[PDB]
This record gives structure tokens, sequence and C-alpha cells, in this order.
RNA sequence: ACGACCAGGGCUACACACGUGCUACAAUGGCGCAUACAAAGAGAAGCGACCUCGCGAGAGCAAGCGGACCUCAUAAAGUGCGUCGUAGUCCGGAUUGGAGUCUGCAACUCGACUCCAUGAAGUCGGAAUCGCUAGUAAUCGUGGAUCAGAAUGCCACGGUG
């Protein structure tokens, strides 16, 4: 129902509802509620304090919250000022893995404006 | 000073990687952690330490491990 | 990427040209046409000017430089955009 | 192609025949070994400046009456348009239309 | 503060065995500390302003006081009583604790830092120096900041000329170039 | 010098418009488990088994095979069970950040692939326009040429139909 994460997780599944908080999919999850020691399709539903107590204990162990955001946008901010050619191309919103961009770069240009 | 208009002011804790801490008042409102401090920096001291225990360019010497 | 195993790869020439640099100080920013290698700690120290296909773009390296090669610091295509 | 290209793909055919033997065995051997020497390993990677023609990836594959860089068939060692004259004149072994 | 404390021990006596001086109320002394941030860009959105102040409450512990124009000039727009910008003054305690702030932790942040010079003494004996981006302070966090902004600090001395404020600066470990 | 050699760059850009394809917008589906049926082709500076290591891409050791013998090589749709129950979703995977592996003298521009993390547009598409008459359309996998490495392209093969 609620995690030390601000996400709050969506009341159907458990692997699902661990991947709703930011930074953690399904492999971190199939791993933190497998150390938990709990079948995978049970709810938050049916399901008592003692147990998001000891997802709480897991959770933690990985640097997972609003503060992954932090390092992503000082990483980011990395490559900003490092002159680098990503710093050029996070600068111009352009595509930075060396994708295309004569044509379908609308993913980082955004819709067209006339 | 006025009393409510000015933002909290505190006794706080500063670490840094070369160890020298401060006892400095500020609104951080918490302990904070200093990678590079007055001590730690080449110019002022003019001997350009190379104490990176936590750093990036150590991690460029434990991945590889070239000699001189 | 380098696999690692192999370590970093450098030029041989630049090599030892910035040592000679390094034991003798900056004495001018030292010129280079080799982009494809990675900046060593050591070398963290000059000032290197990296061939662009033209030109040589002197780009003084940081710590944060280390690891990444010489050639994401030096630009090749001149781009100010479409209408000017 | 032009003249030049062609004695350029011979050097460098003539250059890898020198150094074939030369670099798999002292710099690949050592370079991917366990034991990994980290000083000599390391010593031998500066060591690979030779020739860079004396690759064996530098190498094209052009066709061997003409010099084309593209259309190559390694069965034959010629291009397309050398394949098939050659072919149509009965010139080439067992290499008749193709029908199913 | 520390230096507070610094400056009565040493620094007075450094100064007047150098200058031979005759009375310790001739030596050099800091009045105030000013730290100015001009938005300018605050016409066309003024909540801009209201971050860059808020910007000065989180670098020094004192709400800053919203400058106005003073005056309608044409060649930027503005007219008189438009507020444009912000300032800190720093006296006493707040000041010192502010000085050894920048000096320990701030100066030694800037990018290929090379030394400050003493050429920007203003001809009577204050320093003035231009910070270009705000996260140098460690109050500053980047994710919930607006736009990087410049900031003017300006250090007032007791000094007559300018050999005075720089003796003076470089008794506190002031990185002159 | 419009000839010749070399290093780096460019042919990969990007306010845009068009063609051809891939992937989708989901429940006739996605996901997890167990399990079934191919054809055709290639291989010696090559195909590379078994075993061990690493989540994995891969690495180490190392046979057999110039091949109806060995290898690539486990076909997938399908079948049975369970879950998701109409949401921008357990749909979709774009993009991005960190960590990697291989090849190659060298993966910054400007390779492929793996792992973790984020999860964009898109909910069936206007005028207009394309292909197809049967093992065809539609769909699902497989191989080869080119090639050190680099296929959603091309050239072939079979399954359902
Ligand atoms: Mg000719
Ligand atoms: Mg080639
Ligand atoms: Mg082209
Ligand atoms: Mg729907
Ligand atoms: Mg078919
Ligand atoms: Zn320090």
């Amino acid at each position: 129902a609620r995690i030390a994460g601000i996400n709050i997780p969506d009341h159907k599944h458990a692997v699902i509802a661990l991947t709703s908080i930011y930074g953690v999919g399904k492999t971190r999850s199939k791993a933190i509620l497998a150390a938990a020691g709990i079948a995978e399709d049970v709810k938050i539903s049916e399901l008592s304090e003692g147990q998001i107590d000891t997802l709480r204990d897991e959770v933690a162990k990985f640097v997972v919250e609003g503060d992954l955001r932090r390092e992503i946008s000082m990483s980011i901010k990395r490559l900003m000022d490092l002159g680098c050619y990503r710093g050029l191309r996070h600068r111009r919103g352009l595509p930075v893995r060396g994708q295309r961009t004569k044509t379908n770069a609308r993913t980082r240009k955004g819709p067209r404006k006339p | 000073m006025k009393k409510d208009i000015h933002p909290k002011y505190e006794e706080i804790t500063a670490s840094c990687s070369c160890g020298n801490v401060m006892k400095i008042r500020s609104t951080v409102g918490h302990d904070l952690n200093l990678d590079v401090c007055s001590k730690c920096h080449p110019f002022f001291t003019g001997k350009q330490r190379d104490v990176a225990t936590g750093g990036r360019v150590d991690r460029f010497n434990k991945r590889f491990n070239i000699p001189g | 990427p380098r696999s690692l195993k192999k370590g970093p790869f450098i030029d041989l020439h630049l090599l030892k040209k910035v040592e000679k640099a390094v034991e003798s100080g900056d004495k001018k920013p030292l010129r280079t046409w080799s982009r494809r290698s990675t900046i060593f700690p050591n070398m963290i120290g000059l000032t290197i000017a990296v061939h662009n296909g033209r030109q040589h773009v002197p780009v003084f390296v940081t710590d944060e430089m280390v690891g990444h090669k010489l050639g994401e610091f030096a630009p090749t295509r001149t781009y100010r955009g479409h209408a000017a | 192609a032009k003249q030049s290209m062609k004695a350029r793909e011979v050097k460098r055919v003539a250059l890898a025949d020198k150094y074939f033997a030369k670099r798999a065995e002292l710099k690949a051997i050592i370079s991917d070994v366990n034991a990994s020497d980290e000083d000599r390993w390391n010593a031998v990677l500066k060591l690979q400046t030779l020739p860079r023609d004396s690759s064996p990836s530098r190498q094209r594959n052009r066709c061997r009456q003409t010099g084309r860089p593209h259309g190559f068939l390694r069965k034959f060692g010629l291009s397309r348009i050398k394949v098939r004259e050659a072919a149509m004149r009965g010139e080439i072994p067992g290499l008749k239309k193709a029908s199913w | 503060a520390k230096l507070h404390d610094y400056y009565k021990d040493e620094v007075v006596k450094k100064l007047m065995t150098e200058f031979n001086y005759n009375s310790v109320m001739q030596v050099p002394r800091v009045e105030k500390i000013t730290l100015n941030m001009g938005v300018g860009e605050a016409i066309a959105d003024k909540k801009l302003l209201d971050n860059a102040a808020a910007d000065l409450a989180a670098i020094s512990g004192q709400k800053p006081l919203i400058t106005k124009a003073r005056k309608s000039v044409a060649g930027f727009k503005i007219r008189q009583g438009y507020p444009i910008g912000c300032k800190v003054t720093l006296r006493g305690e707040r000041m010192w604790e502010f000085f050894e702030r920048l000096i320990t932790i701030a100066v030694p942040r800037i990018r290929d830092f090379r030394g400050l010079s003493a050429k920007s003494f203003d001809g009577r004996g204050n320093y003035s120096m231009g910070v270009r981006e705000q996260i140098i302070f460690p109050e500053i966090d980047y994710d919930k900041v607006d736009r990087v902004r410049g900031l003017d600090i300006t250090i007032t001395t007791t000094a007559k000329s300018d050999e005075e404020g720089r003796a003076l600066l470089a008794a506190f470990d002031f990185p002159f170039r």
C-alpha cells in the first residue's frame, strides 16, 4: 500500500506493484521479493504488515528513489559541461547514441513545428 | 535581525575527503560531504594531492591495473 | 568500448611526447592527430590540441575527462542551425 | 578500377604475408592469455604499431580481372559482371543456369 | 566566527609589523560583504525574481532586498520602479561565517580554478569579483534549480589604497593569481 | 597536376518533404511453466562439440569435421496449465543513464551484442494508394551471399494456412 519510496504501490499483484517504484523493474523486483521468501502472485491486499516491512528492508539496499533522479541529472550534467559529443547532443535535444538525424529523430526532436 | 523573515541558520558538520572537518553555520540543515576543500586543492597547496580513495581516477586505476 | 582485458588503447607517439611534456611542464599546447585514444591520468595536466579535420581545437583535460577519448571533445561538423 | 588501387591492394597483400607470421604468435596470443603478464602484454600493445596495411583486415576483395570493390564472389575471385560473361561462354566448369 | 578570531590574533599583528602602523585602529578591517544578483530578465517573468532572491536566502542566512530600477532606461525596456535585482548586505558574525564558508568550501569549487585577479581592487581598497554559477555553494542543490545564475561579491574594507586591501586579503589565504 | 603517397575528417549532418521496410497500437494477445512437428544451406587463417566459469552477451579447456558421419543447431507459430481482465495497461518498446562482451592497429564522430534502470509516440491511420486467384494471400521461424565485425535489406527454405 505505502512503501518508503514516495511512489505508492498499486493493489493488483506484487512484482508489477514493485515495478511502479521508479528505479526498480522486473528482475530487481524478482530478486527482492524472492529474497523476501514470499509467493510472487500475492497482492498487497490479503497481505499483512509483516511482509511490507521486510520489503522496506530489502528495497533500501538498492539505490532506488528520486535520489536516483539526482544521479541521472548529475550524470547528464557531467556530459553537458564536459564539452563532449554527448553533451552537445544533450544540449540541442538531438539523439546521442549515434542514431540518424536526417529522418526518424522524432523521439528526440519532438513533434515538428512548421 | 528580524525574527521570522530570515531562513533557518544552524551549526552543522562539513566533511572533506582529505578528512578535514569543519563546524560551519549555514542553511543546508544537515551535515554535508565535500569531495574537495581548501586543503584539498592543488592551487592553494601547490602539491596536487592524489588521495582519490573515493573517486573516479581511482576507478580508472583499479579497473585497468596498468604499470608505469 | 575497449574489452577491459586488453586495457586502455593509447598511441605510442602520443604517449612519448606527453611524458616529455609532463616532465618539463607546459611549454606550448602540444598538438596531435590521434583522436581515438583515451586520456591518461598522468596527461590530465597539459593542454592537448586535437585535430578535428581541418584545425586543432585545444582542449585542457580535466579529471572527469579521464577515461573518455580525445575525439569526444573535438567537434567535426559545424552546425549553427538551418534558418539563421 | 584505377591502377593505383590495384597497386595499393597488392602492397597490402604483400605486407600482410610478412607480418601475418610475426603478429598472431607474439601479440594476439599474449593479449588473450589468462596468465596475462600485466607488464608484458601492455608492452606489446604499444608495440602494435607496425605498418597498418600489414593487417589482413585492410584487404579489399577486388575482381582479379578488373578490380571492382563491389559485387565480389569468393568462389571465383571475380566481380558480378565478370562472372556472368565468363559463365556464359562456358569458361567456368559446372556453371549453368539454375532452374527449380 | 573562526576568521574573526583569526583576524584579531594573527592578522592585526602580521600587518602592523609590515606597514609599520602606529595605531591598531590604523589597520585595515572589513565593513560588509554585499552579494548582488541582478536578474534583469525578471521584467519578462518576475517569478524568476522570486527564485533568484530565494537562492540568496540559500547562500547567506539573510532575506535579500529586492532592488529597483531607480530610473527608466530605454536600452533595456525597463522603467523606474521595476524590481530587477537582489542584494544582501552581510555584517558582523554572518559576514565572517560566510567568508570562511566561501574561502574554505565555495572558492575551491570553480572548475579549472587558477587564481582570482588582484587587479579588481576598486582603486581604493575594496575587492569585487563575480561568480558565474550558484552551484559552487553547497546549499544550492541543482535538481531544484531553475537556472544557473551569476553572483557579484563585493568586499568592503577600511583600506585607503589597494595594496593594503591586497595585503589584508592575502593574509586571509586569498588565492590571488 | 585533374597524376601518386599519408594522417585525420566526411560519405552517418538536419528547419524539413517523399519512397520502401521493421515494430506496434493488444486478450485470436502478452507473460511463466512443460512439451511436439521441418526444409534448405554453409564450414578449414573455417564450422566448432562436451566440460567448466560468468545473470548474460561471452571466456577457458578441447575433440570431431573438407563433411548423407562432426559442427553451426534448441525451429517458431502449435499443444496443456496458470496469471494479467480492457487500463497508454504484465500493451508497445522508442529514448536515455550506468555496467559490460566480441571483432578489429583502432568501436569518440561512427559497429554489433549483453545486463540493470527509465518506459516516448502510438488505442487501427484523410484525400489517395498497393499486393494477391491456392499451398496463393496472411502469418511463424530457418539458412546463405557480401562479410574481421557490422541486416528490419536481398537471395533461398520449410510450418500453419
Ligand atoms: Mg583502368
Ligand atoms: Mg573490409
Ligand atoms: Mg550513403
Ligand atoms: Mg486498450
Ligand atoms: Mg512460406
Ligand atoms: Zn579537504
